[PDB]
């Protein structure tokens, strides 16, 4: 399944990185030998920069998904899940402060209650689809509280 | 197309007795019923991931009845209670339960101010109901869309969506009812045959929302593509299969910190794809300046446009802002047009005059206010139609013609083309002038005043210079014949404190002193003020002379041996020559082409997106009235007129409101320019009040208005930063994408064409000044993209101010 | 044209040389007494390098309120004639655009976390970053000298001790993990040390072991409960239960963590120490040379006991010099 | 004169004051340009007294800058929502901070009558007696912590 991000903006930086800013590495791989997906979250103690990343960025989260070939999981989906995940404020605030699964646990319930779901609708229109800024405003404002 | 209904179990409060009420509806969009008894503002359904995650878990091993013949609600809710205890997802104990809630009565919107409201309810275990023990979470959408039958086609079928809460349940459990043929249930209280029906009912568990769930039920029956697999599915396999597929083209918008409508309207493509994956396997497919090309349209839609909003136009001014800017535009029009009467009844031997020219700006402004499209304009006389009337009196003179009639012959000329220019819509044109040729003409136009302004008190000053001796004997009728002392001093102190005062108020106005309500008014009526405390500052003073404003006695023509009120076109004292009816063309084309430019050109000053104008502006039709208005004036014997910049400007920003710095909106309305009209014509019967308001208070609101009307222009911005470090510019698109020298050069070349224009004023040929302003245009759109690209000349010429 | 863009501090390098590799490789520890490198970058290049150096001024500043007649802070030029004793700076390698400037501290510096800030001459005050400083065990001049490496490394670089428990003719040795380069071990010892108000104190070892000791003995008395209970991860949680108040309590049973707890903070600070047992130690006597123990008939003892007695096992050591006593009295 | 003085020494920063070019230089040259006023005459004798005027009234309006109490006349004709964020407005009631400064406005009439009478020489006494009323009425009527909010001698939040 060809990716819908790469079909639809790749068809056609590093400035406003913050100096005092850290990177996070999200690895997917596909290995048939494995019995179930596994994923392996790390927060290293002091930031350090590693060979895997070719930018002058410190690596403090590091997100590893290996798992075999089974339907209704897309790796790279899941990849882009959970850089998303951590590209959020709260989750990462909540990551730094994180000292066991449990608070990443509810981290991530509280990112899922404030997701917001668009059912495909047979006429697309602009209007129905600004009546949604509100709710969207909504569920931020309860992300945020 | 479906009507889905929901339907929560709830409780109320006058009784306590549980019931079903209806929640939410569908007819293709979702609409919620609030705490009030009215049903909310129409929708798209939009769906929770914990919803969808549970309606996928409980449909994965729920309970379907397809093909179900029953025609009644305890039949149905029969079979799905047998189905249910022959599945294992209820026991056989909570049989009678359950069908005991399933056929309650069914309430809806018309009977909840009939008792004493809903309240969330939880079926118990015995026949008494309970109070729910997780905390109560409010709907989404009854806090957004609820804080404020035809549709249906007549040939569609009813989807009924049961949730309920019940303690005694181990785990939630779904029932999908197909009927064999559809039937009206008392529990629907429209009449549409019922089809389908849903039923969601378990205890009270974490990330299950039983209201969202039956949300996303019927957010998923109403889908189009899972509609016609439900009509044709044969068991639970395709249901599945339906809602995988519904499940694979949903889209999860995560929550953002900055949410920005840009990168929300980057999804549309998104959404475009999945709804076609959708709809890839499923039998249904998926659901003022332009010319018209029709002879007279664009007044048609300046009509359309703007009359509509007339009963607006009269409530809009009931504000004392109106009137401040009534008192302002009132001195602002009938000084130039005292002073432009009174030059032309000198250079044309009072043929046209003061009284004249008063007469018919009340005439045209009455008209324009009455009729046209953009009542903020002012009409009155300008510079270079005193020029042309100079120009043609002399040719005139040289030839031995009668002056008045040849400009009778003009304005018919001028009839006959503004005709056929609104026949073509010709004035769809004016869209051509981009933001360049429009700032610059307002800047020329803002230092021609000012410099005027300043020339009027340097006249002033040597006519009465500082001298150590005068004479003390001195005629002063009609005019002092010689220096008098104290009286140029005094007229530059009272120009400057009328200036210091109006300035000192426009400061007060978005000063943080008084109370907001008094500042506002004060700010308001600051030039009505500062005109109020000069004139009275010069009344005290009784020794000194200063000038005073000079109306007619009354109401007749300025030379009654030239003409009288109607002029013969065919000869007042000798008779017209016939080539001079056929050759006065070309002079109508020139005050022609000078009315159109300046008019049209002023409407886009005033009317410009960035000033909020939210009520439209009609070129056609402005255009059309101002030269009707000049031909029939020229019958008359009275000068024709147009829509001044300087006046309009300031007119505009009287009735500006400025927001807590940021415009708010427009003061609209067509009484402030019909009460200046009609203050203008009864200018004359007002003379003992504008003899004692001196011409140097009258020049410091000129000063005022020159200054202000630079707010508005980015080419004085881009001056002004031309005197600035780069580090202290603005945040503008301007500046952010642009180099600062390639807009220094751009500023420096519109410094140059304001130069060439005022060059060309300074001359004799000062006629030819809309042409080398027309000139602008070519320069714009030819030499600038060869010097500057494409994002360059889109961020420093932008209509809308947009960054590209 | 003298404007700053950033400035390197270069943690790891300077902490392998200042023997703070273990703590940090993004913070800056350093000890007294020894340069450290850092690289300052220019937003444009430099034109002449002798007037701008005449323009910049190098300010170091500890505490909440500090002063000159504290020693808290010290303002010193960026040249070659500084004082390499004293707070100095000097540009050992230059570009364009960077300068890479030797800072020294000196050897009798007050200890804590500093703030580094550059005066440019017409110019507001900038920060560069933050640093701790700490004593400095490899520094000649330091009070906190040890002659030898291996006694360096064993006293306070080893985070991997052994406490000796159990009777004298029986010794058992235990494995203790004192974790003295924990990242918030220093944090913890620092804030700790805020208590004593006498801040320009702190550049002598022997007013902040003492200082030290003293407020770690009130927190094992306020903290330790009376009595898995015994199960110990080192002194790291110990200290973090002392000062927060959350985690595992440590109960008299083991009330003998004390000595490497504060072993632990010492090392942290960069005094050297070490934790000694002494088996028999008579304790509660008050300088009395007797120990009077009561048994019954059947020899045993009825009480839980006298005041004064004979410990199966009980201290710390810390090697410093002692200026403030006679001359001899130097060592542990 | 004096405060003149010090003000046109003053450097401002990036609003805020920077430093002060004290020196000696200026007083000195001053007062030689002063005694040879006289040996200047010609250049002395074209400078009109209404250019000093509109100097002094400079001078007066500059004067102003420094003074609280000038702040809070000010603030008498501002909402309440408008006052800075200062110590003596989000400690103290906007009613007793308008009471403090019609006290001082009390005591401002009080001293431009007692110069605008032949006693004039009084007028040290008076000014005096204001020290009394500080520290003996004030905190009769206003609370410790409300009178070293408004009178505070380095502008601190007590
Ligand atoms: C002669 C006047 C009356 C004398 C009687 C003296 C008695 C007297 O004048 O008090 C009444 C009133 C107090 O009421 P209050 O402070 O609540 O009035 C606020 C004030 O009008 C602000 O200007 C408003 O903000 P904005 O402008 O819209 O942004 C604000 O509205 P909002 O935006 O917050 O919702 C208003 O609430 O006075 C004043 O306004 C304070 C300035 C008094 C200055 C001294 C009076 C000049
Ligand atoms: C542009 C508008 C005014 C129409 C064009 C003007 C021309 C075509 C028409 C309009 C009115 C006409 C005039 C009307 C009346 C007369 C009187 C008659 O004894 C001789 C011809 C004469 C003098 C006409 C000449 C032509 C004329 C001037
Ligand atoms: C002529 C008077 C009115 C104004 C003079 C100011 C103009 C000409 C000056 C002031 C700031 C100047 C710019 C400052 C910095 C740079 C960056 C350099 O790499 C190229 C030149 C450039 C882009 C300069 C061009 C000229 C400039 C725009
Ligand atoms: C006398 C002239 C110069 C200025 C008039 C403004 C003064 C008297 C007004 C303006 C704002 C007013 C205050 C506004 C709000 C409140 C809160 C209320 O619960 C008690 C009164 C109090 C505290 C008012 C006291 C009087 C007040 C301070
Ligand atoms: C009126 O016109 C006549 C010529 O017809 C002229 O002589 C006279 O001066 C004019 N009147 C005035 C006031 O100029």
């Amino acid at each position: 399944h060809s990716s819908l991000e790469t079909q639809l903006f790749c068809e056609q930086i590093l400035e406003k990185i913050p100096p005092d800013s850290e990177a996070t590495l999200v690895l997917v791989g596909r290995a048939d030998f494995l019995e179930q997906p596994v994923l392996g979250f790390v927060r290293l103690q002091e930031a350090a920069e590693l060979e895997a990343v070719e930018l002058p960025v410190p690596i403090r989260f590091l997100f590893v998904l290996l798992g075999p070939e089974a339907p209704h999981i897309d790796y790279t989906q899941l990849g882009r899940a959970a850089a998303t995940l951590m590209s959020e404020r709260v989750f990462r605030i909540d990551a730094y402060m994180a000292q066991s699964r449990g608070e990443l646990l509810h981290s991530l319930e509280g990112f899922l209650d404030c997701s917001l779901v668009l059912p495909p609708t047979d006429a697309p229109s602009e209007q129905a689809l600004l009546s949604l800024v509100p709710v969207q405003r909504e569920l931020l404002r309860r992300r945020y509280q | 197309k479906v009507y889905v209904e929901l339907q929560e179990l709830v409780m109320d409060e006058k009784n306590q007795e549980l019931r079903w009420m209806e929640a939410a509806r569908w007819v293709q969009l979702e609409e919620n019923l609030g705490e009030n008894g009215a049903w909310g503002r129409p929708h798209l359904s939009h769906l929770t991931f914990w919803s969808l995650l549970e309606l996928r878990r409980v449909f994965t091993k729920g309970t379907v009845l397809l093909d179900l013949q029953e025609t009644s609600l305890a039949g149905v809710a029969n079979q799905l209670l047998d189905r249910f205890i022959f599945e294992d997802q209820i026991r056989p104990q909570d049989r009678e339960e359950l069908l005991r809630a399933l056929l309650l009565k069914h309430s809806h919107a018309g009977e909840l101010e009939a008792l004493g409201g809903v309240k969330p309810a939880v079926l118990t275990r015995s026949g008494d109901p309970s109070q729910p023990l997780l905390p109560q979470h409010s709907s989404l959408e009854t806090q957004l869309f609820c804080e404020q039958l035809e549709k249906i086609p007549p040939d569609s079928e009813a989807t009924l969506v049961l949730v309920g809460r019940a303690d005694f349940l181990e785990q939630p459990v779904l029932g999908f009812v197909r009927l064999q043929e559809a039937a009206e249930l008392e529990a629907v209280e429209l009449p549409v045959p019922i089809r389908f029906l849903f039923v969601l009912l378990g205890p009270e568990a974490p990330h299950i929302d039983y209201t969202q769930l039956g949300r996303a039920a019927a957010t998923l029956m109403s889908e189009r593509v899972f509609r016609i697999d439900a009509y044709m599915a044969q068991s639970r396999g395709e249901l599945l299969h339906s809602l995988e597929g519904f499940l694979d083209c949903s889209l999860v918008l995560p929550p953002t910190d900055a949410p920005s409508e840009q990168a929300l309207l980057s999804l549309v493509p998104v959404q475009r794809e999945l709804l076609r994956r959708r709809y890839q396997s499923s039998p249904a497919k998926p659901d003022p300046l332009q010319q018209t090309g029709q002879l007279f349209g664009g007044l048609v839609r300046d009509i359309r446009r703007r009359y509509p909003y007339y009963l607006s136009d009269i409530t809009d001014a009931f504000s004392p802002q109106v009137l401040a800017a009534v008192i302002f535009i009132y001195f602002a029009a009938l000084s130039p047009a005292i002073t432009f009467g009174g030059l032309l009844g000198e250079k044309t031997r009072n043929q046209m005059g003061v009284s004249e020219l008063l007469i018919s700006t009340a005439v045209q402004g009455i008209l324009f206010a009455l009729l046209g499209a953009q009542p903020l304009l002012v009409v009155g006389f300008s510079g270079p139609l005193l020029v042309f009337e100079e120009a043609f009196f002399s040719f005139c003179e040289t030839n031995g013609l009668e002056y008045i009639v040849g400009r009778v012959w003009i304005g018919f000329w001028l009839i006959l083309l503004v005709v056929l220019v609104v026949a073509f819509e010709g004035s769809f044109l004016v869209r051509f002038i981009s933001r360049y040729t429009q700032e610059i003409f307002s800047f020329l136009i803002s230092l021609i005043f000012i410099y005027e302004t300043f020339s009027k008190l340097i006249k002033i000053f040597q006519d009465h210079p500082l001298q150590k001796t005068y004479n003390y004997n001195v005629l002063m009728v009609p005019k002092p014949q010689g220096p008098l002392p104290n009286t140029a001093l005094l007229s530059l102190v009272l120009m400057a404190g009328t200036f210091f005062f109006a300035m000192m108020l426009r400061k007060f106005k978005n000063s943080s002193y008084f109370p907001g309500k008094l500042r506002r008014v004060i700010g308001d009526f600051g030039v009505p003020i500062s005109i109020l405390i000069m004139v009275l500052v010069d009344f005290f003073i009784q020794d000194t002379y200063t000038q005073k404003l000079s109306v007619p006695d009354g109401f007749k023509v300025s030379n009654s041996s030239a003409r009288g009120w109607v002029i013969h076109p065919l000869g007042l004292r000798s008779e017209f020559p016939i080539w001079m009816m056929f050759a006065s063309a070309l002079p109508a084309l020139l005050v022609f082409i000078l009315i159109f430019l300046e008019s049209q050109i002023t409407t886009l000053i005033v009317s410009k997106p960035e000033r909020k104008m939210v009520k439209g502006s009609g070129f056609h039709l402005d255009l059309l009235l101002v030269v009707g208005m000049g031909g029939v004036a020229a019958l008359f014997g009275m000068p024709w007129l147009s829509a001044t910049t300087v006046r309009s400007v300031t007119h505009a920003n009287a009735l500006t409101v400025m927001g807590k710095a940021q415009i708010q909106e427009v003061k609209e309305q067509r009484i402030s320019g019909l009460l200046v009209a009609v203050l203008v014509g009864l200018s004359i019967l007002m003379e003992p009040i504008l003899s004692r308001i001196p011409l140097a208070v009258l020049f410091g609101i000129f000063l005022y208005m020159g200054v202000t009307s630079l707010s508005g222009i980015q080419l004085f911005d881009r001056i002004l930063l031309l005197f600035k470090p780069p580090k202290y510019h603005p945040d503008v698109p301007y500046v952010k994408r642009v180099k600062t020298w390639r807009m220094h050069l751009f500023t420096g070349i519109q410094i140059i064409c304001l130069a060439v224009l005022w060059v060309v004023k300074s001359t004799p040929a000062s006629l030819a000044l809309p042409f080398v302003l027309i000139l602008t245009v070519p320069l714009r759109r030819v030499l600038l993209p060869l010097i500057f690209r494409n994002v360059e000349l889109q961020c420093l010429d932008a209509d809308d101010a947009k960054a590209t | 044209a003298l404007g700053i863009k950033s400035c390197d501090f270069q943690a790891a390098r300077n902490n392998e040389e200042h023997h703070t590799k273990a703590l940090s490789s993004r913070r800056l520890f350093v000890r007294r007494g020894q340069p450290f490198t850092i690289i300052l970058y220019f937003r444009a290049p430099v034109r002449a390098f002798l007037p701008a150096l005449k323009k910049v001024a190098l300010t170091a500043q500890t505490g909440e309120q500090p002063s000159k007649i504290n020693r808290t802070q010290a303002t010193f030029p960026i040249s070659s004639l500084g004082d390499r004793k004293w707070w100095s700076a000097v540009v050992e390698e230059r570009d364009a655009q960077s300068w890479t400037i030797s800072v020294t501290t000196p050897a009798d510096a007050v200890i804590g976390h500093y703030s580094l800030l550059l005066q440019v001459s017409g110019r507001k005050q900038l920060l560069l970053g933050q640093f701790t400083l700490l004593f400095n065990p490899w520094n000649r001049e330091d009070a906190v000298f040890l002659k030898n490496e291996a006694q360096r490394m064993e006293y306070l670089l080893n985070q991997n001790g052994l406490i000796y428990l159990g009777t004298a003719d029986c010794i058992q040795a235990e494995s203790w993990d004192f974790g003295q380069f924990e990242g918030d071990v220093i944090d913890l010892s620092l804030r700790l040390l805020s208590k004593d108000k006498q801040v320009e104190k702190w550049s002598q070892p022997v007013h902040v072991a003492r200082v030290l000791g003293a407020l770690l003995h009130f927190l094992k008395e306020q903290r330790v409960l009376p009595t898995l209970l015994n199960k110990r991860r080192g002194s790291v949680p110990i200290l973090r239960q002392w000062l927060t108040g959350r985690g595992r309590p440590v109960y008299d049973g083991q009330a003998w963590v004390l000595a490497a707890v504060a072993c632990t903070v010492l090392r942290c600070l960069g005094i050297p120490a070490r934790v000694v047992t002494t088996f028999a130690s008579a304790q509660g006597t008050g300088g009395r040379l007797l120990i009077d123990e009561y048994y019954n008939e059947e020899g045993l003892q009825n009480g839980e006991g006298q005041r004064g007695r004979i410990w199966i096992f009980q201290s710390t050591e810390c090697w410093m010099t002692r200026p403030a006593l006679p001359q001899g009295y130097d060592g542990w």
